[PDB]
């Protein structure tokens, strides 16, 4: 998008450097903003032989979807509600990643331009 | 499962009979294209089953 | 480079240029009717100066026509799939077994084919019959000590077959 | 009257050699394969025991297959 | 059979005798016979030919060896084995040769330079890191069941 | 006398014969030795195959 | 000489067009997803493939 | 018919003989990659359940 | 072993007091009986070598080469007529008896305890093949061929005698166990370098290496089929086995002094695979093919890994089989047409319809078709040399590419595409040549089924 | 129009723009006619030694045998050792050999010094 | 794949596609008609004719032949050389 | 049969599936018909052949060798001690290679059983594999082709000399 044009034309500051994203101190303007539920059953996450880079959030929807797809094999098209729920949960996880990206981006922009232009 | 390994190995070994057959033929069986076609069709229709068990 | 003469002529060179330009313009131009239009344009451009009495002007405009055609050729011309270079190049050469074979069979298989091999026996007798004398007489008879050509005269004298006939008559059918 | 005559090179010597080769490997291939089948289906291979105290076997009686 | 003087030791000198002998022996015209010459590289006195001769000799002359381009009496140029079709196409190229290699090397250089400019300049969407919960997925890496507890957590945003 | 008594008989001869390079002997010996050393608590393949007490090092 | 009075031709072409109609969906349904599907694409990024093919 | 008879009974019998007794001689041989069990499942062999998967929330 | 030796002596007067039209069947029959008798040798096991008392023993390296030799003899003895089947009775008996005596010294050379006995039987192996190829070489330079042959092999093989008498009179007797079990490491003097150069250079002559490779090709293309197959197979792999024996001594100096021989072997392997891509005289391409594979063998011997020795013996035996077969095919083609060249007699796909299958199978076992023994040898040599150095694999695969190139060029040059239709004399194939083909390629594929036999002492 | 087709040792010169065919003299006509006469006499002798029904064997071309005898055994005679041939032999024969020998010295020095330092990846490096 | 070609039918096909060409008549035209003498058409149009025969039958003719056909009967003879038009 | 004490095979884990379908289940009737067509006649033929085998009895015995005392108590040249010692050492070398092969087969089995979670329940078997291969790399590797027994002893002496020098410079 236009963020790519801004990173290739403008300053390198306010566009954050990729995959070195934890830059600023966490719980900066948060204080006490965390629960991180993670009710995805680590031992049962081992017991169900998932893939690496899938041992993460929203795993229980994958557990239930693989369970119903194991259960309903002649039903070639029945399991779609849990499939869409897992899609919805990873959609909200991408929402959280986008919000974290622009969290770090706007903290960089506002605070660093504030300090470096009112020092 | 015994059925899984058994049917995979017989899908491998159905692709062994015509070569040794017309190595040991000595009589020009003119329906040999029909023979190769029906053994490949039988090999496929045996190969669908362990894949069905796999996805099952 | 030809069996009859040493050089072709000027007219044959202009003629082959016409044929090759027509073929390469077939390969260049699809839809065949705009092609027919452009081929009539090429026929008219050759009808520009057909009426030249000069010779150095003729060969000079022929050389310039070769230049213009080499600037306007096509990389893959529509060579026919019968000709060498195309898609055949003796495509069905798998079964072009010559006839000096087919006599080296066991007499069981020769008993399977009695009539064809008896007629092959009479053809072989026809080859052997007047091979020596008449063909050596006609080949030692007609040329001067310099042959100077690659053709041969037919047996116009009295009788039998024209000389050196065997491997031109006996050949594959070109679709075996 | 439709067909043509094709010119095959030779088939007699080829099928003669291959018929002789299949018959002359078949003549003592099949009896030996039948025999080794009868051996390992009738006579027994071997059993899994060990050496008792103070009793010596020979340099055979150590092997799985009986013809070995 | 074969004459002793149908071998060919010795080079070209002199200009009457050995040139006339090569005309008689190689079945060629007198001035068409040219040795290489002998710069000390062996070669006998074997003739020079027009050197391409195989994508030449258009196949409608119908000579005696179609896939070999013989004529049973041709002198058979010294590099014959490098010349038969299945080895080297000595055709007139429809464009050039140096202009072709300049186009091709310019194209390969341009594509590799755009690859290098890509390699220094990556692309990425507005996308954060994937949040692996259990200490960047600890206890399933290549060891450390009890060795290094490394506390790091994500915050709900 | 070149194929029918040589080739197939040689195939049956080289197909099985005693334990070449003591191969399956080494298999069963290794099975018994690994079970032996697992039963006696010591780790399998004790390193320093020669006895480290049985050495007379050149001193310096 | 344009002839297709042939059971062999119509059987083979018939069965592979049947394959090119159904077998892609049959494969794409019942596989275990061994990766994370992205599924969150912007405007003018999912559309641009079919846009480029139509243009 | 006899083609189908021999080519779905004879190699099946020969290979299914070959994949019981010689595989139960040689120990480290054909091996599976494990059937996956879930929190909402049981174990067929002894007979006990894995306790079910925990609470869902924020769907 | 003497029970495997004395029927070869008793096989000699068989040919003499067998009458006319009778020598052939008796010699072939009884040499095949000897092939069964030598197939009964294989007993060797586990810890030690197998002693055949005091004069004799066998490692598990000499055993497959010996069984290969006595299997190769009836193949040759049936191979060697139709160019002397019309000659005299006494000279025919002399030829066959000279082949039998040659086999006798081959078995004497492979079964040696002392290296002096090995050297005497080595040049005893040398002397009859000289007479055979010089007398029936069938070309105008067979004189030069045998002359270069004997002079290169003696003039290289001669300081080996002085070095072996030196090792005799300074370190006890010359049992291979007692050359073993007692050898002290001889340090880096210059005399040790000269003695190593003498022994290794003598067998370098016999391999050949690249600097001495023009020894070979005249002695193949100007030689009959019997001396050619004995020469290539048994003499080159005999030199290889001799170096495999004698390389046990002089270990701390071969590391420092064995770099240039690896070098000349590698670069000559590359240049020899290049030289046999373009030549005429079809017989010679297999000779330079043998030079390429033996340079690969020499790289494998002079690096000293057990992987390298297993690949070495596999490459030896498989290339012996392949080269002997392909020489027999070139003999068949020359008996068809009396040209010996390459570009002339093309075609031969229409005619001789199953001879093409044997050209195909020989060229694919020369291609290293991967279940065959040839790729087993080449593969483990490539593994050991990549363990030796990290950059030599480019030369190995470059050999592989060009080897595939010239072998398959040989296949699609002479037997692909167009009969020249002036040949008009060749008759279809005899049962004898196809019988020799089935003698060739059944043992190679049966060893491809069960290859635990032919791998070396470091199994 | 066109850049007039520069030639090379790969790009063959076609039959159209020779241009020396168009400089017709009596010399070139006599040369082409005598060339036709040579090929005429050779094809006539071939067809007389080709079409006979009693002739069993091969045609026995002396030109092919002449090429083989020139190519195989006429290499070493004749020859004189000159400066050019000696420099080319020493440039193609010992040059690349000492090149690969220098780089094997380099790689072996690196491997020897590294495993003498012991910083190699031989946690398991068994199959040497 | 090869339909049964006979002599007189392929002669009729050659003379038919000559008859379809414009500037010569169907009236004074037979098998023993010439291409230079009685019809009086040039060599250029004669090679246009040869190109029509090549584009119908699908194979070229060599330029050793290209001057010396001049009548339909010898065209039929050369095509009978090419295809071996018999049973 | 064999010993499960020396070949670890972890115990079975099979669930009971739960349809939740009524088509139903083609492969269940397929495997029942397969058992009825194949599993019974193979059993019948095997029982016939087992009676024909076990009517009479053979025996193979595990060939066992004794223990040579030493190479360290052998003399300088004095061959007939060294021959016993080196062949006993060579048999130990062969059985140690087969130890490495069996532990590698255990590693392959631990890879194939544990699913895609490769690093679960294999760290101890990978650890003992690395332990035995560290011992093997230390003890038998860098000697080449002409091992008899003496080069292993020379390597052992030089290696413990290096260890002595390292700990003396460390002290
Ligand atoms: C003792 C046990 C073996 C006994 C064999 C008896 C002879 C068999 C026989 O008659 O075969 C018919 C066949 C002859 O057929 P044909 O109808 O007379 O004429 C066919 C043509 O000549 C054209 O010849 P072709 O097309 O038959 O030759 C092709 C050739 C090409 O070779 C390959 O394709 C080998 C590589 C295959 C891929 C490997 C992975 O061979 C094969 O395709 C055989 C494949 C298996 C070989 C390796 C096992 O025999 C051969 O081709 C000769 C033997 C070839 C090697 C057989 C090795 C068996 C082990
Ligand atoms: C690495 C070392 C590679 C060495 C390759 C040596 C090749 C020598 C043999 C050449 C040969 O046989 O050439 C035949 C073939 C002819 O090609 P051509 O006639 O143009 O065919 C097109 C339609 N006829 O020409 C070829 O097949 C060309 C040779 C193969 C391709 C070479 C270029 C790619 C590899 C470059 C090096 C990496």
């Amino acid at each position: 998008g236009a963020h790519l044009a801004r990173r290739y034309l403008g300053d390198a500051s306010v566009e954050p450097e990729p995959l070195r994203m934890p830059t600023f101190p966490p719980d900066y303007g948060f204080p006490e903003r965390k629960e991180r539920e993670m009710v995805a059953t680590q031992q049962e996450m081992n017991d169900a032989q998932l893939v690496l880079q899938q041992r993460d959030y929203c795993a229980h929807y994958l557990i239930r979807f693989l369970k119903c797809k194991r259960d309903s094999f002649p039903n070639f098209l029945a399991c779609k509600h849990e499939q869409h729920d897992w899609d919805y949960c990873e959609h909200l996880d991408y929402v959280k990643r986008m919000k974290e990206f622009e969290r770090e981006r706007r903290l960089l922009q506002r605070k660093k331009r504030r300090e470096q232009r009112e020092a | 499962m015994n059925l899984f390994s058994s049917l995979t190995l017989v899908t491998l070994i159905l692709l062994t009979m015509p070569i040794a057959a017309i190595n040991f033929n000595t009589h020009k069986f003119t329906n040999y294209p029909l023979y190769v076609k029906t053994t490949i069709s039988c090999a496929f229709i045996t190969s669908m089953i362990p894949t069905m068990m796999f996805i099952h | 480079f030809l069996p009859s003469a040493a050089y072709l002529t000027h007219q044959q060179k202009v003629l082959q240029l016409y044929k090759r330009a027509l073929r390469h313009l077939e390969s260049r131009c699809v839809h065949r009717d705009k092609y027919r239009y452009f081929a009539c344009l090429l026929r008219a451009r050759f009808d520009e100066h057909k009426n030249e009495k000069d010779m150095v002007k003729a060969t000079q405009l022929l050389r310039e026509a070769e230049k213009e055609f080499w600037h306007g050729q096509h990389p893959q011309p529509y060579i026919f799939p019968e000709s060498p270079g195309g898609t055949s190049y003796e495509r069905y050469e798998c079964y072009k077994v010559p006839e000096w074979c087919l006599d080296d069979w066991h007499p069981s298989e020769k008993a399977m084919y009695p009539d064809y091999f008896a007629k092959r026996e009479q053809w072989k007798k026809l080859r052997r019959e007047s091979w020596e004398r008449e063909v050596k007489q006609l080949q030692e008879e007609t040329p001067v000590g310099g042959p100077r050509t690659e053709a041969l005269p037919p047996a116009r004298k009295q009788g039998d077959l024209p000389p050196l006939w065997w491997h031109i008559v006996t050949r594959p059918r070109e679709r075996p | 009257g439709k067909r043509l005559f094709i010119i095959k090179p030779s088939g007699f010597y080829d099928k003669r050699f291959l018929k002789l080769l299949r018959f002359y490997i078949l003549l003592t291939g099949i009896p030996v394969v039948i025999g080794i089948t009868l051996i390992n289906v009738f006579i027994g291979e071997a059993e899994l025991a060990e050496i008792p105290e103070g009793y010596v076997p020979e340099h055979w009686e150590y092997f799985k297959h009986p013809i070995s | 059979s074969h004459i002793t003087k149908d071998m060919l030791p010795g080079p070209y000198p002199k200009t009457p005798e050995e040139r006339a002998a090569a005309a008689k022996k190689y079945n060629m015209r007198v001035e068409d016979y040219e040795p290489y010459p002998d710069d000390g590289m062996g070669y006998g006195d074997y003739p020079k030919l027009p050197d391409r001769s195989q994508q030449e000799r258009d196949p409608w002359y119908d000579w005696d060896h179609p896939d070999l381009r013989l004529n049973w009496g041709e002198p058979m140029h010294w590099d014959l084995d490098m010349y038969i079709r299945n080895r080297v196409d000595t055709s007139p190229t429809p464009v050039n040769w140096n202009l072709m290699c300049k186009h091709l090397f310019g194209f390969v250089a341009f594509m590799l330079f755009m690859f290098w400019v890509g390699e220094t300049y990556p692309t990425y969407q507005p996308v954060g890191p994937k949040q692996y919960p259990y200490n960047n997925l600890y206890l399933e890496r290549g060891g450390d069941p009890n060795k290094e507890p490394e506390p790091v957590v994500h915050y709900e945003i | 006398f070149g194929f029918s008594i040589v080739l197939v008989l040689g195939s049956t001869f080289v197909a099985y014969l005693p334990d070449y390079r003591m191969q399956e002997w080494a298999r069963r010996e290794a099975e018994r030795l690994v079970k032996y050393r697992e039963a006696h608590g010591l780790p399998l393949m004790e390193s320093n195959c020669f006895d480290p007490s049985k050495i007379q090092l050149p001193e310096d | 000489n344009i002839n297709e009075n042939n059971p062999f031709l119509i059987n083979s072409i018939k069965r592979l067009l049947i394959g090119s109609l159904f077998a892609g969906f049959i494969i794409s349904n019942n596989i275990p997803p061994m990766t994370i599907p992205q599924m969150t694409m912007p405007h003018y990024l999912k559309m641009t493939a079919l846009t480029v093919t139509i243009l | 018919s006899i083609f189908a008879f021999t080519h779905v009974l004879i190699p099946v019998w020969i290979i299914h003989y070959y994949l019981k007794y010689h595989v139960t001689t040689k120990p480290y041989t054909i091996v599976e990659k494990k059937p996956r069990i879930f929190p909402g499942d049981t174990i067929l062999e002894t007979g006990e359940v894995i306790p079910p998967m925990k609470e869902f929330p924020d769907q | 072993m003497l029970k495997y030796i004395i029927p070869t002596m008793m096989l000699m007067p068989l040919t003499w007091l067998s009458k006319n039209s009778m020598i052939w069947i008796n010699t072939t029959l009884h040499s095949l009986l000897i092939s069964l008798t030598s197939l009964l040798l294989l007993n060797q096991f586990g810890d030690n070598s197998l002693n055949f008392s005091l004069t004799f023993f066998s490692d598990s390296l000499s055993t497959p080469l010996l069984i290969l030799t006595m299997w190769l003899l009836p193949l040759m003895l049936m191979a060697s007529q139709h160019h002397l089947s019309k000659e005299n009775l006494a000279r025919k008996k002399l030829f066959i008896s000279m082949l039998i005596l040659l086999q006798l010294f081959l078995i004497m050379t492979f079964t040696a305890t002392e290296l002096i006995f090995f050297y005497i039987m080595f040049e005893a192996t040398l002397v009859p093949t000289l007479i055979i190829i010089t007398r029936w070489g069938n070309q105008t330079e067979r004189l030069n061929a045998g002359l270069y042959f004997l002079f290169y092999t003696l003039a290289g093989s001669l300081p080996l005698l002085v070095a072996l008498i030196y090792i005799q009179n300074t370190m006890g007797s010359l049992n291979f166990l007692i050359l073993q079990y007692w050898v002290q490491p001889m340090p880096n003097s210059w005399s040790n370098t000269f003695m190593w150069l003498a022994c290794m250079m003598a067998f370098m002559v016999k391999m050949p290496l690249y600097g001495l490779h023009l020894w070979l090709p005249k002695a193949h293309v100007e030689a009959p089929i019997a001396g050619s197959m004995v020469l290539a197979a048994i003499l080159l792999k005999l030199g290889g086995y001799g170096m495999m024996r004698i390389t046990l001594l002089l270990n701390p100096i071969t590391d420092f002094m064995a770099y240039p021989f690896i070098m000349l072997s590698l670069w000559g392997m590359i240049m020899t695979s290049s030289i046999c891509l373009r030549q005429t005289d079809l017989k010679s391409l297999i000779a330079y093919s043998s030079v390429s594979h033996m340079a690969l063998v020499i790289v494998a011997i002079l690096i000293q890994t057990p992987w390298s020795y297993m690949g070495a013996t596999a490459l030896m035996i498989a290339h012996g089989l392949t080269s002997s077969m392909l020489f027999c095919l070139a003999n068949s083609n020359y008996e068809r047409v009396h040209s010996r060249t390459m570009i002339l007699a093309r075609g031969l796909q229409t005619l001789l319809p199953l001879m093409a299958a044997w050209w195909l199978l020989a060229s694919l076992t020369n291609l290293a078709l991967p279940p065959s023994i040839n790729l087993i040898g080449e593969l483990f040599v490539v593994m050991s040399t990549f363990s030796w150095s990290n950059i030599t694999i480019i030369l190995m695969g470059l050999n592989m590419v060009i080897t595939a190139l010239y072998s398959l060029y040989m296949l699609i040059t002479t037997q692909r595409g167009k009969h020249t239709h002036h040949i008009n004399n060749i008759l279809p194939s005899f049962t004898r040549e196809n019988a020799l083909m089935s003698l060739h390629m059944l043992p190679l594929l049966l060893l491809s089924l069960n290859p635990k036999i032919i791998l070396g002492p470091l199994y | 129009s066109f850049p007039k087709y520069e030639p090379s040792r790969l790009a063959s010169l076609p039959t159209t723009l020779d241009p020396a065919e168009y400089d017709i003299s009596s010399e070139t006509r006599k040369a082409q006619a005598e060339r036709l006469a040579i090929r005429s006499r050779l094809k006539r002798e071939y067809q007389l030694q080709y079409n006979d029904p009693s002739r069993r064997g091969v045609v026995e071309d002396p030109a092919l045998i002449r090429w083989t005898c020139a190519r195989s055994a006429n290499v070493y005679p004749n020859f004189r050792p000159n400066t050019k041939t000696s420099l080319l032999g020493a440039l193609f024969g010992i040059g690349p050999l000492i090149f690969w020998y220098y780089v094997f010295k380099t790689d072996r020095d690196r491997k020897e010094k590294l495993i003498q330092e012991g910083k190699l990846d031989r946690t398991f490096n068994i199959s040497y | 794949d090869a339909p049964p070609l006979t002599l007189e039918g392929i002669k009729d096909r050659v003379l038919y596609v000559l008859k379809l060409y414009d500037k010569i008549d169907p009236e004074k035209l037979s098998v023993n008609s010439h291409f230079m003498k009685d019809l009086g058409l040039d060599s250029l149009d004669q090679v246009e004719i040869i190109m029509a025969m090549e584009d119908e039958f699908g194979f070229e003719i060599p330029d050793i032949d290209a001057e010396k056909l001049m009548c339909p009967q010898e065209i039929v003879d050369y095509i009978a050389d090419k295809k071996d038009v018999y049973e | 049969s064999w010993d499960k004490d020396v070949y670890p095979e972890p115990p079975r884990r099979t669930p009971a599936p739960s349809p939740q379908t009524s088509l139903p289940n083609p492969i269940t009737y397929l495997t029942k018909a397969f058992d009825l067509l194949v599993d019974r006649p193979v059993t019948l033929v095997r029982e016939f052949i087992e009676r024909q085998h076990a009517k009479n009895k053979y025996y193979y015995y595990h060939r066992e060798f004794r223990r040579v005392p030493d190479i360290t108590e052998c003399h300088e040249k004095d061959v007939l001690c060294m021959f016993e010692a080196e062949m006993q050492w060579k048999r130990d070398y062969k059985v140690d290679q087969e130890i490495v092969n069996i532990i590698q087969e255990r590693l392959k089995a631990c890879q194939q059983r544990e699913g895609e979670s490769h690093r679960q329940n294999c760290a101890k078997e990978l650890q003992q594999f690395t332990q035995v291969v560290k011992a093997y790399q230390d003890r038998y590797h860098d000697l080449g082709a002409h091992y008899s027994a003496r080069k292993c002893l020379a390597k052992q002496k030089q290696r413990m000399l290096a260890e002595r020098k390292a700990t003396k410079e460390a002290a």
